[PDB]
C-alpha cells in the first residue's frame, strides 16, 4: 500500500435525490397491480451526498445506501464494505478490474486509500496482506472500455439474512450536472451468499483528474406502494411517509 | 335432490346439490435436471464439527438432495421437524438450505428447538421462533467424549443480552459482572466468557453430548436449486393435470403465455396474490396456469307428484366439457329440450332461459 | 494416498525414539492419522489418532501414558513418540488414516488406507 | 475383545465361514469391520457397515452381523487367500478399536 | 394390546407420534381412546446375554396403518436389483433384533 497525500480537503456537498432509488423488491412476478411493501427504500427529496479533486473520504453506510455514479470513462472501480477494513476484521471487496469483476470476502488487509489506476489500466493498489478466505467469485472475463455523461450505474447495497444483494439499472443519461428527474427500477443483478458485516463504505476510483461525479443517499424504513404496468415492470411508486397526501 | 333437501317429496324448483369438476388424469412434475449429488452427507459425516458458541454452517445449493436417507436412518435420536415432516420433505424443492453443526450436551438438545429457553438457546445459537426445519440429533458420546475430557467444544456461558436469531458471537471479551471495571484481565468478576466443559464416556444422559445438524430450510419465493429426489414426466399443455412446477404444487390447466416474464423472474401471482404462471424449470417457457374447469350442479326438476324425470344444469360450464344438450349462456343444460316455443317462466334457467314440465321438461 | 511413513530402528531400552507418518496425495491436515500396533505374528491392537489440524489425541487404555503422538500439520506428518522405550515394545508399527463421520448417525472408524509400517526392534 | 477362531481350512472352490463373538457393548452398534492381511502387507478396507464393500474389492466376499458376533464369508475359495482375516469392532467402554484374535485360513 | 417396546421409544406409542416403532410396528390411532401403562420391565426382559425373542420391523414400504399387524417375512430390496429373496447385498431380514 500507499498512502496519497495531495489531496484538498472541502466540506461536503449536498444535491436532491427527486424520485430515484426505487427497485424491485422481490422475485415474483405480478402485472396491473398495486403493491404496498415495507422495505428499506431511498426516500423521495432526500439530501444525497455528491462528490468529484480526488474526493473519497470514508463514508458511513447504515441501514443501506443508494449509489449512483455519472461517468464518461469507467473511473469507478468497485467498493470495500467492512467494520474496521484493515484485517482486523472480515471484510468485502468488489471489484470490476479491467479484466473481471471480483467479489471477495477475505480477511482483506486494505490500504488507507485503495484504488486502481489508468487510456490503458496500469495501478492496481488496493490491497496488500489477504488470507483465510471464506468465498469469492469472479465472472467472465471481459473488456471495459475506460475512455455529457452517457453510463448511469444505480446501485442499492443491502445486507439481509445471510445475503448482499445488488440491484442495478443501465440506462442512457444525457445530464451534465445532476440526476435525472422520473421513474425507473432496478433489477436484481446477483444473490451473493455472504454473511458479511457491512457498516461502513468507500469508493474506488481510477495525474490528473477525470470528469465524473457520484452520489450517496441512504436507505430508511419505509412503505412503499408500487405500480407494476401490463409487463409487471415497476413504472410509478409513492413514499406513503413523505407528506400527508402520499400517505 | 331429494338427499339436499333431507325429504323423500321434492317441490318444484332448482336446487343447487353439487360441483362439477373435471379431474385431472396426469401427474405433472418438472425439476431442474441437475443430478449432481447433494452433499448433505457431508455435514453429516464431518469428522470435526463447531462448538456452539462459533456454530458451522454450510450453505447447499445447486443439487438434487435425497432425505429418503435421513428418515430411513435407523441412528438418530431426535429428528425434530418444525414447519415441516420429514415423510414429505422429498416432495418439495427448497431455495436454500443451511446446515448450522454444533455438539451441544444432552439435556440441552430440548434447548435447541423454536422458542425455548437456557443457557445455550440464549448466548450460544438461537432457533428463530418461525423455524424451518429439522433438529437431527444422535448420540455423539462415543465420538466427541474423551477420558480426560475433551475442552475444545466452548459454550458462551454468560453475555450481556441474549444472542438474536442465526447470530454467531466470536467475541472473545472479558465480561464484567460488577461495578468495579474488571480491567480486561482476569481477577475478581473478570473470566473468560465461554466456559469449557467436561465430556468423559461414563457420563449421565444429562451430560452426555448430542451433536446436532439443524437444517434450516429456506421457502422464500426465488430460484430453487436444492431439490427433492423426485422424477420429472413430460409437459402437458391445454388439460386438466395435476402440476409440481420446483415445488409450486397444485391442480390446472397449463396453456401457453403471452406475458413478458423478465430473466429473473421464476413465477407469478394474481390480483388475488395466488399462483397464476409459471416459468417451466427445464425449458424458459412461461406458462399461464388456470384451474380445471369447475361450477356449480343445479337440478331442475318437476316435483316427486308429477315425474322422477330430472334435468341438470351445470353452471358456468360448456358442453364440450362435461363429458337433449342445449347450450345457453347460463352454462350447459342437460336433461331438457330445447323448444321454439315461449312460455311463462315455471323453473328458472338462468340468462332469460326458464324451463318446464309439459310429457316432459323443456327448456 | 500413498503414506510413506518411515524405515525400520533398531534402538536400546530407555532411549527416546519418533516415528514419522508422512501423508501425500490427500488433504493430510482434516484427516484422522490414528495409529495401530501388531506384535510379530498377533492380532493387530489399536493405539490411538491424532487429528493433525487441532493436535487432539486419543488412545487406547493399554497405551494412554505409555505413548506420546503428536502431530506437524506444517510438514503433513504426524509423529510416534516413545517417551520411554521398554524392552516388549518391539512390533511393526503401522499408521493409517482414519475418519469417524457419523454417516447419518451410524458411528465408523475404518482405517481406508495404511502405509508399509515400522519395525521396532528393541535389545 | 473380538473372540475368533484359532483357523480355518478348506477346499478351493468351496465356500468358507468364519465366525467373531463379542458381547452388546461392541457389536450392539454397526461395527464388522473386515481387513486381511497377506504376509508382509499392510491391511486395507474390504469390508465396511457390516457388509457393504469397496471399490476395487473382489465381489465373493460377503460378511453379516449374528446378534453379537460377526460371520464372514469367502464364496469361491481361491489360492490368494492365506490372508490374517481381522473382524473388527470398537468396544465402547473406553471407547477402542479392538481386532478380533485373527484367524489364518489354509487352503487345501 | 400388549408389546415390549424399548425405553426412548415409549414417547412414540402415542397419538400422533412417529419413529420406527410408530410407523412400521405398531401405531396409534389418531384418535385414540386409551391409557398407554408402562413399566420399567429391565429385569425381566433382559438378560445377561441379550434377549432377542422381541423383533421390531425397521423398514417397511410404507408405514403402518392403525392397529394393523404385520407379520410378512418378506426381504426387503433396498435397490434397483431384485435383491433375489435371499440374504445379499441390500437384501436383509425385516425385523432386525435389538439386544
Ligand atoms: C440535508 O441535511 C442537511 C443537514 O444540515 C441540510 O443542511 C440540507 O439542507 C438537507 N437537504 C438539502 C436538500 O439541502
Ligand atoms: C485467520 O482467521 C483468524 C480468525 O479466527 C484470524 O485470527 C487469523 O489471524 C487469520 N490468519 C491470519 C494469517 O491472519
Ligand atoms: C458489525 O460490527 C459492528 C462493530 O463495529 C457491530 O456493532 C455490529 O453489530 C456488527 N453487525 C452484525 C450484524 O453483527
Ligand atoms: C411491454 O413490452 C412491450 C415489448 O415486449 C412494449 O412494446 C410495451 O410498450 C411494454 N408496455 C409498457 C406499458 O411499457
Ligand atoms: C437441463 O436444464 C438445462 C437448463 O439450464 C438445459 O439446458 C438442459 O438441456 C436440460 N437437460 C435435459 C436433459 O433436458
Ligand atoms: C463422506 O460422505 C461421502 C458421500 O456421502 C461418503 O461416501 C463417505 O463414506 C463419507 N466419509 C466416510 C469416512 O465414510
Ligand atoms: C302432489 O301430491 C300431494 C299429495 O300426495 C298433493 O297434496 C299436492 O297438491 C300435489 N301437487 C301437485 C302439484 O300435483
Ligand atoms: C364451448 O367451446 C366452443 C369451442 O370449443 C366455443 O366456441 C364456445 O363458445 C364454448 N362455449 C362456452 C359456453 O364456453
Ligand atoms: C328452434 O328453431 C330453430 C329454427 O331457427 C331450429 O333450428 C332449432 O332446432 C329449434 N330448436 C330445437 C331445440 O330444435
Amino acid at each position: 500500500c500507499v498512502n496519497l497525500t495531495t489531496r484538498t480537503q472541502l466540506p461536503p456537498a449536498y444535491t436532491n435525490s427527486f424520485t430515484r432509488g426505487v427497485y424491485y423488491p422481490d422475485k415474483v412476478f405480478r402485472s396491473s397491480v398495486l403493491h404496498s411493501t415495507q422495505d428499506l427504500f431511498l426516500p423521495f427529496f432526500s439530501n444525497v451526498t455528491w462528490f468529484h479533486r480526488f474526493d473519497n473520504p470514508v463514508l458511513p453506510f447504515n441501514d443501506g445506501v443508494y449509489f449512483a455514479s455519472t461517468e464518461k470513462s469507467n473511473i469507478i472501480r468497485g467498493w470495500i464494505f467492512g467494520t474496521t477494513l484493515d484485517s482486523k476484521t472480515q471484510s468485502l471487496l468488489i471489484v470490476n478490474n479491467a479484466t473481471n469483476v471480483v467479489i471477495k470476502v477475505c480477511e482483506f488487509q486494505f490500504c488507507n486509500d485503495p484504488f486502481l489506476g489508468v487510456w490503458m489500466e496500469s495501478e492496481f493498489r488496493v490491497y496488500s496482506s489477504a488470507n483465510n478466505c471464506t468465498f469469492e467469485y469472479v465472472s467472465q472475463p471481459f473488456l471495459m472500455d475506460l475512455e455529457n455523461f452517457k453510463n448511469l450505474r444505480e446501485f442499492v447495497f443491502k445486507n439481509i439474512d445471510g445475503y448482499f444483494k445488488i440491484y442495478s439499472k443501465h440506462t442512457p443519461i444525457n445530464l451534465v450536472r445532476d440526476l435525472p428527474q422520473g421513474f425507473s427500477a432496478l433489477e436484481p443483478l446477483v444473490d451473493l451468499p455472504i454473511g458479511i458485516n457491512i457498516t461502513r463504505f468507500q469508493t474506488l476510483l481510477a495525474w490528473t483528474a477525470g470528469a465524473a461525479a457520484y452520489y450517496v443517499g441512504y436507505l430508511q424504513p419505509r412503505t412503499f406502494l408500487l405500480k407494476y404496468n401490463e409487463n409487471g415492470t415497476i413504472t410509478d411508486a409513492v413514499d406513503c411517509a413523505l407528506d400527508p397526501l402520499s400517505e | 335432490t331429494k338427499c339436499t333437501l333431507k325429504s323423500f317429496t321434492v317441490e318444484k324448483g332448482i336446487y343447487q346439490t353439487s360441483n362439477f369438476r373435471v379431474q385431472p388424469t396426469e401427474s405433472i412434475v418438472r425439476f431442474p435436471n441437475i443430478t449432481n449429488l447433494c452433499p448433505f452427507g457431508e455435514v453429516f459425516n464431518a469428522t470435526r464439527f463447531a462448538s456452539v458458541y462459533a456454530w458451522n454452517r454450510k450453505r447447499i445449493s445447486n443439487c438434487v438432495a435425497d432425505y429418503s436417507v435421513l428418515y430411513n436412518s435407523a441412528s438418530f435420536s431426535t429428528f425434530k421437524c418444525y414447519g415441516v415432516s420429514p415423510t414429505k420433505l422429498n416432495d418439495l424443492c427448497f431455495t436454500n438450505v443451511y446446515a448450522d453443526s454444533f455438539v451441544i450436551r444432552g439435556d440441552e438438545v430440548r434447548q435447541i428447538a423454536p422458542g425455548q429457553t437456557g443457557k445455550i438457546a440464549d448466548y450460544n445459537y438461537k432457533l428463530p421462533d418461525d423455524f424451518t426445519g429439522c433438529v437431527i440429533a444422535w448420540n455423539s458420546n462415543n465420538l466427541d467424549s474423551k477420558v480426560g475430557g475433551n475442552y475444545n467444544y466452548l459454550y458462551r456461558l454468560f453475555r450481556k443480552s441474549n444472542l438474536k436469531p442465526f447470530e454467531r458471537d466470536i467475541s472473545t471479551e472479558i465480561y464484567q459482572a460488577g461495578s468495579t471495571p474488571c480491567n480486561g484481565v482476569e481477577g475478581f468478576n473478570c473470566y473468560f466468557p465461554l466456559q469449557s466443559y467436561g465430556f468423559q464416556p461414563t457420563n449421565g444422559v444429562g451430560y452426555q453430548p448430542y451433536r446436532v445438524v439443524v437444517l434450516s430450510f429456506e421457502l422464500l419465493h426465488a430460484p430453487a436449486t436444492v431439490c427433492g429426489p423426485k422424477k420429472s414426466t413430460n409437459l402437458v399443455k391445454n388439460k386438466c393435470v395435476n402440476f409440481n412446477f420446483n415445488g409450486l404444487t397444485g391442480t390446472g390447466v397449463l396453456t401457453e403465455s403471452n406475458k413478458k416474464f423478465l430473466p429473473f423472474q421464476q413465477f407469478g401471482r394474481d390480483i388475488a396474490d395466488t399462483t397464476d404462471a409459471v416459468r417451466d424449470p427445464q425449458t424458459l417457457e412461461i406458462l399461464d396456469i388456470t384451474p380445471c374447469s369447475f361450477g356449480g350442479v343445479s337440478v331442475i326438476t318437476p316435483g316427486t307428484n308429477t315425474s322422477n324425470q330430472v334435468a341438470v344444469l351445470y353452471q358456468d360450464v360448456n358442453c364440450t366439457e362435461v363429458p337433449n344438450v342445449f347450450q345457453t349462456r347460463a352454462g350447459c343444460l342437460i336433461g331438457a329440450e330445447h323448444v321454439n316455443n315461449s312460455y311463462e317462466c315455471d323453473i328458472p334457467i338462468g340468462a332469460g332461459i326458464c324451463a318446464s314440465y309439459q310429457q316432459s321438461i323443456i327448456a | 494416498v500413498q503414506l510413506v511413513q518411515s524405515g525400520a530402528e533398531v534402538k536400546k531400552p530407555g532411549e527416546s525414539l519418533k516415528i514419522s507418518c508422512k501423508g501425500s496425495g490427500y488433504s493430510f491436515t482434516s484427516y484422522w492419522i490414528g495409529w495401530v500396533r501388531q506384535m510379530p505374528g498377533k492380532g493387530l491392537e489399536w493405539m490411538g489418532v491424532i487429528y493433525p489440524g487441532d493436535s487432539d489425541t486419543r488412545y487406547s487404555p493399554s497405551f494412554q501414558g505409555q505413548v506420546t503422538i503428536s502431530a506437524d500439520k506444517s510438514i503433513s506428518t504426524a509423529y510416534l513418540q516413545w517417551s520411554s522405550l521398554k524392552a516388549s515394545d518391539t512390533a511393526m508399527y503401522y499408521c493409517a488414516r482414519t475418519q469417524w463421520g457419523y454417516n447419518y448417525g451410524s458411528h465408523f472408524f475404518y482405517m481406508d488406507v495404511w502405509g508399509k509400517g515400522t519395525t521396532v526392534t528393541v535389545s | 475383545v473380538l473372540t475368533q477362531p484359532p483357523s480355518a481350512s478348506g477346499t478351493p472352490g468351496q465356500r468358507v465361514t468364519i465366525s467373531c463373538s463379542g458381547s452388546s457393548s461392541n457389536i450392539g452398534s454397526d461395527h464388522v469391520y473386515w481387513y486381511q492381511q497377506l504376509p508382509g502387507t499392510a491391511p486395507k478396507l474390504f469390508i465396511y457397515r457390516n457388509n457393504q464393500r469397496p471399490s476395487g474389492v473382489p465381489d465373493r466376499f460377503s460378511g453379516s452381523k449374528s446378534g453379537t458376533s460377526a460371520s464372514l464369508a469367502i464364496s469361491g475359495l481361491r489360492s490368494e487367500d492365506e490372508a490374517d482375516y481381522y473382524c473388527a469392532a470398537w468396544d465402547a467402554s473406553l471407547s477402542g478399536y479392538v481386532f478380533g484374535t485373527g484367524t489364518k485360513v489354509t487352503v487345501l
